[PDB]
């Protein structure tokens, strides 16, 4: 399964990163889903770091060598979500708990 | 680009069982992997089950014994028969289209909440 | 060029070891398809048609000029089914099995040119030789049984222009392909001259067989040849003393057939 | 190299024998499934055909080389069907097929609109429609290009490793089996009563030296009763008779 940090928090005009360990290997494709609570998760980062047209360029992705890791740019009292990541493993799609960011 | 919506009941009882359904404007049931997705109350996300693309189905062993997945491709409409409901089974369900590794699950629906009790 | 069919007297050619046991100066009664005796065999020179394989081929040729190279087997040879192709290319010979698709036409040429067939389709296996008056008879015999094309042959050293000579010889398997296809028809495959063969057909027979102390067989006879033959089968002898001999029955077989019931 | 899969290469063995058991007992292999034979029986069976299916899968993707399982490999690449009977073969490959940067010649078929007929292939490239508008020719919402066509990389957990299969496939088509296991032989013995089997023929007997030659030809010789009175040797040629037992 992927890991979580808790939480970032008051972080404004700064970067923000999120990061998923597993033994899942940053092979496992990454992507990344951000979900504004009572909303359903939007993706936000596929193929490990690419970002969807339509969300903020701030959005982008890296890795490590067990870890995803989700970047925005700049932090933003209106970026607060549950962001989560999900992993493709043996035809079991597998979700981190989430990671509060505001 | 697809407007996919959920459609389900109200309050059911543990033991029940319940039909969800999810259809969408701009999209083939037949042609993709669907998922059901649940948001336990309060806890996060889980997935619950996957209809191949044109396939079989598989499921979350460490979330249900089985509830099943289906499609009707005259209709582009998703189903999940839901069974064997506890009360540990109250979340948001959504529908969601599955791209795998060329793409994560691109469309999602709204999300619509079972309650057992 | 434009020739007729012609035709020639087999005499005693056509026989072949029926199988791989050995007899030491033993007479032997043997049942197999064989070349009947004195049969009427056709004699080809352009024209090389698609032949009928019925139940087997008696095939021979004299050359001196490697002009006969080799042989199509199969049914409808036309790319539709399995089918067998027997080469000689100078260089090597090649037995092929393919579902091959054949000229109307095929032919070689003395190498400056190989036609044959336009194309290759599905293959299933190829056996490949080692690279490399008329004065040469080949014999061979052809005859497909439970799936294995069985060839016999001999090499004759010959002196002779006209016909196939007299004599006797028996020809012994060349080969025993585990094929698994039917072949009702055949073609003959020569090379056009660039920079004479004969067709008979086997017949289930009884035949003895004279073998020598070495496993040879010196002799023949085609026990439904004549009277004389009949008596050697049934005494089992090549040599037949003075007397009379029960050899066969006559049976009389109706001719016709009569139904009649009342009005 | 082996082929990725959505890309077999059949080899169609035939007219050979078949050491199965090699493979069986050198285990260099990790997996050495069979279905429907025992791996050590096999040397004792002949077949028509003989076919190995060459490709590449991740580890977690081998169990679905199987008769009995679905998945992406299972359903859109390389399906066996339930009556499968051959052998499953496989081994781990990282030394050689793992790239640092990720070894991208491998290609897995992503979509598809249905499953794919066991020992079906379909090696077509052609865009996938999703939904709505055919958008046929390029990539783009509701079209996506089928195989993702991942690489593997030196670093990696065991399922991510390659690994290489070769599957194993057996038949009888209505005619003479040319791929047959080996034969085993014994020593050779000769004045003594033994219970003989010369390559089809049987009996009991002594064998001495014969004085006999046969052509080049015969196999087997018999007397006027056709009793065999002598036998070539299959591995040296030499001609021995048959005297009965007192
Ligand atoms: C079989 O192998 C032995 C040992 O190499 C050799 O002496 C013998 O001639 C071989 N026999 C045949 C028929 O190849």
């Amino acid at each position: 399964e992927l890991t979580q940090p808790l939480s970032v928090s008051m972080a404004l005009g700064q970067t923000a990163r999120i990061s998923c360990g597993g033994d899942n290997v940053g092979s496992q494709n990454v992507h990344w889903y951000q979900q504004r609570p009572g909303q359903a998760p939007v993706l936000v980062i596929y193929r490990d770091s690419n970002r969807p047209s339509g969300i903020p360029e701030r959005f982008s992705g890296s890795k490590s060598g067990n870890t995803a890791t989700l970047t925005i740019s700049r932090a933003q009292a209106g970026d607060e979500a549950d962001y989560y990541c999900q992993v493709w493993d043996s035809s079991t799609v597998a979700f981190g708990g989430g990671t509060k960011l505001t | 680009e697809v407007q996919l919506v959920e459609s389900g009941g109200g309050l059911v009882q543990p033991g029940g069982s319940l039909r969800l359904s999810c259809a969408a404007s701009g999209l083939l049931v037949s042609r993709n992997y669907m998922n059901w997705v649940r948001q336990a109350p309060g806890k996060g996300l889980e997935w619950v089950s996957i209809i191949y693309s044109g396939g079989s189905t598989f499921y979350a062993d460490s979330v249900e014994g089985r509830f099943t997945i289906s499609r009707d491709e005259s209709k582009n409409t998703l189903y999940l028969q839901m069974n064997s409901l506890r009360t540990d089974d109250t979340a948001v369900y959504y529908c969601a289209r599955d791209l795998s590794d060329y793409g994560g699950i691109d469309c999602w629906g709204q999300g619509t909440l079972v309650t057992v009790s | 060029t434009q020739l007729p069919p012609a035709y020639t007297n087999s005499f005693t050619r056509g026989v072949y070891y029926p199988d791989k046991v050995f007899r030491s100066s033993v007479l032997h009664s043997t049942q197999d398809l064989f070349l009947p005796f004195f049969s009427n065999v056709t004699w080809f020179h352009f024209d090389n048609p698609v032949l009928p394989f019925n139940d087997g081929v008696y095939f021979a040729s004299t050359e001196k000029s490697n002009i006969i190279r080799g042989w199509i087997f199969g049914t409808t040879l036309d790319s539709k089914t399995q089918s067998l192709l027997i080469v000689n290319n100078a260089t090597n010979v090649v037995i092929k099995v393919c579902e091959f698709q054949f000229c109307n036409d095929p032919f070689l040429g003395v190498e400056s040119e190989f036609r044959v067939y336009s194309s290759a389709n599905n293959c299933t296996f190829e056996y490949v030789s080692q690279p490399f008056n008329f004065k040469n008879l080949r014999e061979f015999v052809f005859k497909n049984i439970d799936g294995y094309f069985k060839i016999y042959s001999k090499h004759t050293p010959i002196n002779l222009v006209r016909d196939l000579p007299q004599g006797f010889s028996a020809l012994e398997p060349l080969v025993d392909l585990p094929i698994g296809i039917n072949i009702t028809r055949f073609q003959t495959l020569l090379a056009l001259h660039r920079s004479a063969y004969y067709v008979g057909y086997l017949q289930p027979r009884t035949f003895l067989l004279k073998y020598n102390e070495n496993g040879t067989i010196t002799d023949a006879v085609d026990c439904a040849l004549d009277p004389l033959s009949e008596t050697k089968c049934t005494l089992k002898s090549f040599t037949v003393e003075k007397g009379i001999y029960q050899t066969s029955n006559f049976r009389v077989q109706p001719t016709e057939s009569i139904v009649r019931f009342p009005n | 190299r082996f082929a990725s899969v959505y890309a077999w290469n059949r080899k169609r063995i035939s007219n050979c024998v078949a050491d199965y058991s090699v493979l069986y007992n050198s285990a260099s292999f990790s997996t050495f499934k069979c279905y429907g034979v025992s791996p050590t029986k096999l040397n004792d069976l002949c077949f028509t055909n003989v076919y190995a299916d060459s490709f590449v899968i991740r580890g977690d993707e081998v169990r679905q080389i199987a008769p009995g399982q679905t998945g992406k490999i299972a359903d859109y690449n390389y399906k066996l069907p339930d009556d499968f009977t051959g052998c499953v073969i496989a081994w781990n490959s990282n030394n050689l097929d793992s790239k640092v940067g990720g070894n991208y010649n491998y290609l897995y078929r992503l979509f598809r609109k249905s499953n794919l007929k066991p020992f079906e292939r379909d090696i077509s490239t052609e865009i996938y429609q999703a939904g709505s508008t055919p958008c046929n020719g390029v990539e783009g919402f509701n079209c996506y290009f089928p195989l993702q066509s991942y690489g593997f990389q030196p670093t990696n957990g065991v399922g991510y490793q390659p690994y290489r299969v070769v599957v194993l496939s057996f038949e009888l088509l209505h005619a003479p089996a040319t791929v047959c296991g080996p034969k085993k032989s014994t020593n050779l013995v000769k004045n003594k009563c033994v219970n003989f089997n010369f390559n089809g023929l049987t009996g009991t007997g002594v064998l001495t030296e014969s004085n006999k030659k046969f052509l080049p030809f015969q196999q087997f010789g018999r007397d006027i009763a056709d009793t065999t009175d002598a036998v070539r040797d299959p591995q040296t040629l030499e001609i021995l008779d048959i005297t009965p037992c007192s």
